[PDB]
RNA sequence: GUGAAAUUCUUGGAUUUAUUGAAGACUAACUACUGCGAAAGCAUUUGCCAAGGACGUUUUCAUUAAUCAAGAACGAAAGUUAGGGGAUCGAAGAUGAUCAGAUACCGUCGUAGUCUUAACCAUAAACUAUGCCGACUAGGGAUCGGGUGGUGUUUUUUUAAUGA
């Protein structure tokens, strides 16, 4: 929970989105999935 | 009883529940094939549930063993003990919560949850 | 009872006041630039985007409209401007 | 002021100051005027297709970026239309609750508002003749526009 | 509607001041309301003024120091001879000494006396006393 | 049943009790110094048909605007013509009681009507008893809808909604 709402930002001047309750990047990855 | 989370629906799929045990079954007669029937168990919709398939079946084992107390603390009169049910394969961890009543019988308790269809059609 | 030079007003005042009522009639949205996860294209997108903007490549949509602000879709990586 | 009606909201939007195209823009006008064509081609509205570019291509303003407005773009590039458009959903909303009132002849309000819509029809036909934009003769009916817009 | 856009300018200038404002804003703008508040200030009736573009229609802000008793307009435009001159001061200003009725002539805007003084002869605008 | 009786109908037992069913209306409380609609007006569910407000928009075009005799639409109730049913209520009318008192002036039946279809009919204390369009001029709290920002709690978590 802390590293996927931790507000993380990328090298370049990126930052992604993540919604309310959200608990894994592997989730989110296959929610592209 | 009480529980943290609302118990939802106790229900039996015995085959002497339907009525169609080999034998119509007997007090203390604990020999039978057919002696401990299935009791299904459901709980009540809780937006914690761990979403991971080990730590949810090892939840409904902590919740089975807080019947289990509660049962041995009030209900004396009863005896119980814990069986490792392994009858679906790859899951390790299924545990069903035997009780035993001096009116001779005895039944399995197994927790159902909409988290096990969820992680299932996940898998 | 309520003073201000409004030659040089707040910018904090200018900020919180209406759109059209500011000193100069000025646009409060912009545009942004994002990455997606199937094909990492940076794109421009409307901050208010009445569209449900995709990427070019992969059909993935980048966000979507809901009334004053346009809604991303999850897991795209964006920045302003 | 919301005439024909009584509200006075105020919804609108904006303009940059500048008058000259983004910095950070770095595309090519004619690619923005062949996507236009082509867009108009596949059959959008001059206005739906600013908002493509507005929303997808992030281009901010069409005179801003290039020297012509989106209808000049499209009629120098042979796709000019045959009635304006807010005219062309005029008539053809007007169609539609004549069709509706046909279904179901009780609505008195969507006689009302019916009829509000020939007043607005009305008022932009006499300004459209008045530009000459529209044919002199032309005249906007019941069976008019049915014909024209079905 | 909003017909007369320096009239009501004017007569925000003159809420604000018989409310006693320190400075007023007024939008739109025109050139018009621009040569006003210039021979308005230079009679020193008023401090100092300022425009502001928008590129639409723009904005003018007036601080102003006591001297405004009233501006005026009217509202139909009429065209002022030589002797339609004095019968207008004897209309509108109370007192002959002072006051100004502002004519726009072919040679631009001007009060009456300067408008005599060149002899040029056009329409009336409104006065301030 | 009224202030009081009384007409009324109850052994083929009314009223009542329980079990229903039919009819036709109605959509309470929730309900607001709320909402929507040009007004009159608008509260059961769901669906469809369109429509509309407002908010948001770096979409559109560029005066297309207001006031408006003539003319056009709507317009409560009742009333009028042709149909429907027609529970209730109910101008008329019919009666019981006319008893002291109206301080305590009705009771019962019941036509039109009440609603609907197709038409008319255009009045209302149809009132904010207060021309329109436009601009300026005190604050202070509200609320509603829309949007924005951040804050928290409730909320929930590879699911179809993240709402309060
Ligand atoms: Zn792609």
């Amino acid at each position: 929970q802390e590293d996927v709402q931790s507000s993380i930002v990328d090298e370049d001047g990126f930052t992604l989105v993540v919604g309310k309750n959200t608990k894994s990047l592997n989730s989110i990855r296959k929610k592209i999935l | 009883m009480k529980l943290p989370l609302s118990v939802k629906s106790i229900l039996p799929v015995g085959s002497a529940f339907r009525y169609t045990s080999l034998c119509q079954p007997v007090p203390f007669a604990y020999s039978d094939p057919d002696f401990f029937q299935d009791v299904i168990l459901e709980f009540e919709t809780s937006p914690k549930w761990p979403d991971e398939i080990t730590s949810l079946e090892k939840a409904k084992t902590a919740f089975l063993l807080k019947i289990q107390e509660e049962l041995s603390a009030n209900s004396s009169t009863y005896r119980s003990f814990f069986s490792r049910d392994e009858s679906i394969p790859y899951n390790l961890e299924i545990v069903t919560l035997n009780i035993l009543t001096p009116e001779g019988y005895g039944f399995k308790f197994r927790v159902l949850t909409e988290r096990d269809e969820i992680l299932y059609l996940r898998a | 009872v309520l003073v201000q030079d409004l030659l040089h007003p707040t910018a904090a005042s200018e900020a919180r006041k209406h759109k059209l009522k500011t000193l100069v009639q000025g646009p409060r949205s912009y545009f942004l630039d994002v990455k997606c996860p199937g094909c990492l294209n940076i794109t421009t997108v409307f901050s208010h985007a009445q569209t449900a903007v995709t990427c070019e490549s992969c059909s993935t949509i980048l966000c979507t409209p809901t009334g004053g602000k346009a809604k991303l879709s999850e897991g795209t990586s964006f920045r302003r401007k | 002021g919301r005439m024909h009606s009584a509200g006075k909201g105020i919804s609108s939007s904006a303009i940059p100051y500048s008058r000259n195209a983004p910095a950070w823009f770095k595309l090519s006008s004619e690619s923005v005027i062949e996507q236009i064509v082509k867009y108009a081609r596949k059959g959008l509205t001059p206005s739906q297709i600013g908002v493509l570019l507005r929303d997808a291509h992030g281009v901010t303003q069409a005179r801003v970026i290039t020297g012509n407005k989106i209808m000049r773009i499209l009629k120098s590039n042979g796709l000019a239309p045959e009635i304006p458009e807010d005219l062309y959903y005029l008539i053809k909303k007007a169609v539609s609750v004549r069709k509706h009132l046909e279904r179901n002849r009780k609505d008195k309000d969507a006689k009302f508002r019916l009829i509000l819509i020939e007043s607005r029809i009305h008022r932009l036909a006499r300004y459209y003749r008045t530009v000459a934009v529209l044919p002199p003769n032309w005249k906007y009916e019941s069976a008019t526009a049915s014909a024209l817009v079905n | 509607t909003r017909s007369s856009v320096l009239a009501d300018a004017l007569n925000a200038i003159n809420n604000a001041e018989k409310t006693g404002k320190r400075q007023v804003l007024i939008r739109p703008s025109s050139k018009v309301i621009i040569k006003f508040l210039q021979v308005m200030q230079k009679h020193g009736y008023i401090g100092e003024f300022e425009y502001i573009d928008d590129h639409r229609s723009g904005k003018i802000v007036v601080q102003l120091n006591g001297r405004l008793n009233k501006c005026g307009v009217i509202s139909p435009r009429f065209n002022v001879k030589i002797g339609d001159i004095e019968k207008w001061t004897a209309n509108l200003l109370p007192a002959r000494q002072f006051g100004y009725v502002i004519l726009t002539t072919s040679a631009g805007i001007m009060d009456h006396e300067e408008a005599r003084r060149k002899h040029v002869s056009g329409k009336i605008l409104g006065f301030v006393y």
